[PDB]
């Protein structure tokens, strides 16, 4: 849904 | 008033700005030139790409955020990036001109620079009072910081599910800046200034509604959605 949202977050 | 743990508050905000704003502005380089329709997309669409990136590195340093789940960080991030960005810009935008002075001539935005990306007035007017009205509160940085911080982390976004947990964590914010005001912005600056920076956090919520608005006319044009980053629409929309 949200990838390079979630790969940021990381 | 101002505890050890609310001075520890403010000195993380303090460094987690620093390490996530360039005031040499050095990076635009790197963008898509501007060209002065929708001249102006490709740099401008180029450099909110680069301010995402910037405000989710400020945002995952604010004390509390990473004991909210994946969910609700991404949430968070998705509701207020287009604020945290306009706010984080009331740090180039100058006075003497009211444009977003960003080191040089090819990076100087006025309000003709942002029609030429695909907006209008219905948000470029009220955009422009937010940042001269924000100017005159004339904001100490560590007011700067925590008010960047309460607006990311607000319990009414939607799509939040453990509002109470995010609650939580801009109470304790909130009560840091309120204590901060008291004790360290002598007056008269200091008068009704907590009111008057929430009163700025309800334009931004507006704001965000006219850029919506606005972004999803320009998006569904295939040609205009063809010019922005995979980023910007992951965040924005599609
Ligand atoms: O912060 C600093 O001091 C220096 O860095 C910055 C970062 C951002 C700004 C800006 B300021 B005017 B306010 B508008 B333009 B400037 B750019 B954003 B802030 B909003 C902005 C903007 C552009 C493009 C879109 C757009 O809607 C469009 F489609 F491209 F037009 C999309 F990018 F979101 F899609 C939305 C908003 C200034 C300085």
């Amino acid at each position: 849904n949200h990838p390079m949202l979630m790969n940021l977050l990381k | 008033k101002l505890s050890e743990e609310q001075q520890h508050i403010i000195a993380i905000l303090l460094d987690a700005h620093h390490k996530t704003y360039d005031p040499t502005y050095a990076d635009f380089r790197d963008f898509r030139p501007p060209v002065r329709p929708l001249s102006m997309l490709p740099h401008l669409a180029d450099l909110v790409s680069y301010s995402i990136q910037k405000v989710i590195g400020f945002a995952k340093m604010i004390p509390g955020f990473r004991d909210l789940t994946s969910d609700d960080q991404i949430v968070l991030l998705k509701s207020s990036a287009i604020e945290v960005i306009m706010l984080r810009s009331n740090q180039s935008f100058t006075m003497d001109d009211m444009s977003w002075d960003c080191g040089s001539q090819d990076y100087k935005y006025d309000v003709t620079d942002v029609s030429k990306a695909g907006h209008t007035l219905e948000l470029i007017e009220p955009l422009i009072k937010f940042q001269v009205g924000l100017k005159k509160l004339n904001l100490h940085e560590e007011e700067h910081v925590l008010l960047m911080a309460i607006c990311i982390v607000s319990p009414d976004r939607p799509g939040v599910q453990d509002a109470k947990l995010v609650e939580a964590i801009q109470d304790r914010l909130s009560n840091t800046l309120q204590t901060y005001i008291r004790c360290r912005h002598p007056p008269p600056g200091s008068h009704q200034l907590y009111a008057k920076m929430i009163q700025k956090l309800a334009d931004l919520r507006s704001l965000n509604e006219e850029h919506s608005k606005q972004y999803r006319s320009l998006s569904f044009q295939p040609e205009n959605s063809m010019k922005l980053t995979p980023l910007v629409l992951e965040v924005f929309g599609n």
